[PDB]
């Protein structure tokens, strides 16, 4: 998100409460549950008004408290984890014994 | 076509005192479905591009300075500054969002007396 | 809405550090800090309640700290 | 912190047609419908044309319906103005207008371009 | 009642639709272990200066 | 050195208990009660006889 | 600020719907069932916690359904 990356378990980005989408890069998506950005307020049973509640990108982040930052931007190379290996040093030689 | 009518066309006014510009309708700019206004201010400084202060008849818009607001209801909105500064010189063009051949007016220019 | 799941303690853990692992590690606990200076009279109702409801010390003490701790999460 | 920036400005003599663009960055553009505005010098700001969301939906200023073709390329971020038959009356300064962020109008200006100057003369 | 012009008095429906559009989505991607490309680097103890 | 973001999303959540009131020009509040006496001893009313 | 602390029963009250209100009823409540669904395990840890603390069939229900409030919304 803007410029942004985050390496999110899937579970918890499947949970958020946050109008998703196919995300098939197709013009005119439509949202499931807009409900979530939208509020209605009936003020005294005699009109009900809309709002859109504003942009979330600050409750985002504040929401991605324990999620690892990657540097998506350029390559999308990420720079958190951890690998094992083992080394077959029977091959190797000193150089330096001669 | 809604054409926009302003009353004042230049205004020059000591700094620190408060202005008032005018912006009349020829129809009334009442949107049936919501009962909002669409009439948007804009201000061009002078060798610069415009800007939006107040992006409805009296919701300003976000950046603007404490001292703009708008009022009005049906077609004779107003453009009250409190205190003029120096940066206040430019053209005030008023707008009419209601209908797609959005008309600007005319526009008035404020000025150091 | 969206603040209140943040993805604290979900299972993948790395040496590299977190986001904002320094300024969101003490919210939670000022959150309730903030809202025990604000509302006293809490204080003294839970007191009551552990009191009236625990009939060991460490009954008490549980029930105290889970009265303080739970009131202010839900609000 | 959004920046519209122009380009294609230049001079042209009557008849000859022109295409402007209007490149964009700072937000997703696929969203958002964009605006032509011009400025005659010494005249008031006159709007010119719109595009919607949907690339399909276009509109016209009637001064200038049927002279001109917008054009939107939201895949390389960028707006596209077609100017035919220019005229010596079409020479003004011509902005690139976002939709508004906040609002309930579909179509709204709140962040202008820099701006740039085409000349029809001979 | 009589003032909102219905003659029968009580509590009556009402819907209000409007259309929303979204600017500015945020992107959620897989990746498969097809693509994926770790890199090792290692050095020797050569003694270079 | 990254800025955190737009709190305003987050604002509206934490403003979930409160009242709203509408603010253009005049801060007309809608949301409230007041306490009045009626000293109705000068009142009367038309057309008794 | 951070949606941690709304302005839930503090305060005012008024006869008019307060900002958001049937929206954010069930908020939390919502949170904790998702987090319970999302996390079992705990469920199993704080029945043990409460079967082997302070056990009365009252104080063993409260401390269990108490911790259960408290560990989700805390997070
Ligand atoms: C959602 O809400 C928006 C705005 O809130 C609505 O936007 C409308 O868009 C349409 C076009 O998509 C606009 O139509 C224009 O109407 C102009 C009105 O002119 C006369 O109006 C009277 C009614 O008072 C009619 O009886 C007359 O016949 C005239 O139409 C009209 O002049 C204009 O046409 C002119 O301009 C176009 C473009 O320049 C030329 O191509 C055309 O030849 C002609 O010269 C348009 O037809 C309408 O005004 C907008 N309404 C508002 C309130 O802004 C949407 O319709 C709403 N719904 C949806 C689904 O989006």
């Amino acid at each position: 998100m803007k410029n942004k990356a985050w390496m999110v378990h899937r579970q918890w980005f499947f949970d958020l409460p946050l109008p998703w989408a196919s995300g098939a890069t197709t013009e005119t998506p439509t949202w499931n549950r807009k409900e979530l950005l939208v509020t209605f307020k009936n003020a005294h049973a005699k009109k009900q008004e809309v709002v859109v509640l504003g942009s979330q990108e600050g409750a985002m982040h504040t929401a991605l408290t324990g999620a690892t930052e990657i540097q998506n931007s350029g390559g999308t190379s990420i720079f958190a984890g951890h690998l094992k290996c083992r080394l077959k040093m029977d091959k190797l030689e000193l150089k330096g014994m001669s | 076509h809604i054409v926009m009518t302003q009353s004042p066309l230049s205004l020059s006014v000591t700094p620190g005192q408060p202005a008032s510009i005018s912006c009349k309708s020829s129809q009334i700019s009442s949107w049936g479905s919501d009962g909002k206004t669409y009439l948007y201010w804009y201000l061009q400084k002078p060798g610069q591009s415009p800007q939006l202060l107040i992006y409805e008849v009296s919701s300003r818009f976000s950046g603007v300075s404490d001292r703009f607001s708008g009022s009005g209801s049906g077609t004779d909105f107003t453009l009250k500054i409190s205190r003029v500064q120096a940066e206040d010189v430019g053209l005030y063009y008023c707008m009419q969002g209601l209908h797609l051949p959005l008309t600007f007016g005319q526009g008035t220019r404020l000025e150091i007396k | 809405s969206v603040a209140l799941a943040p993805h604290v303690g979900m299972g993948l853990d790395t040496r590299t550090q977190t986001w904002m692992s320094a300024e969101g590690a003490w919210r939670q606990v000022e959150k309730v800090e903030t809202w025990a200076l604000r509302h006293p009279g809490f204080t003294i109702l839970a007191l009551f309640l552990a009191h009236y409801i625990g009939t060991s010390l460490t009954q008490k003490v549980v029930i105290f700290i889970l009265l303080m701790l739970v009131t202010p999460s839900m609000t | 912190q959004v920046e519209l920036v122009e380009s294609g400005g230049d001079v042209v003599q009557p008849g000859k047609s022109l295409r402007l663009s209007c490149a964009a960055s700072g937000f997703t553009f696929t969203n958002y419908a964009m605006h032509w505005l011009r400025q005659a010098p010494g005249k008031g700001l006159e709007w010119v044309a719109v595009i919607s969301s949907d690339v399909n939906d276009k509109y016209y200023a009637d001064s200038v319906k049927g002279r001109f073709t917008i054009s939107r390329d939201n895949s390389k971020n960028t707006l596209y103005l077609q100017m035919n038959s220019l005229t010596p009356e079409d020479t003004a300064v011509y902005y690139c207008a976002r939709e508004q962020a906040v609002g309930t109008n579909p179509w709204a200006f709140d962040y202008w371009g820099q701006g740039t100057l085409v000349t029809v003369s001979s | 009642g009589w003032g909102n012009g219905c003659g029968l008095f009580g509590k009556g429906s009402l819907v209000t639709c409007a259309k929303f559009q979204c600017l500015e989505p945020i992107e959620g991607k897989v990746v498969q272990y097809e693509n994926l490309k770790y890199t090792v680097i290692i050095t020797v103890h050569t003694g270079d200066q």
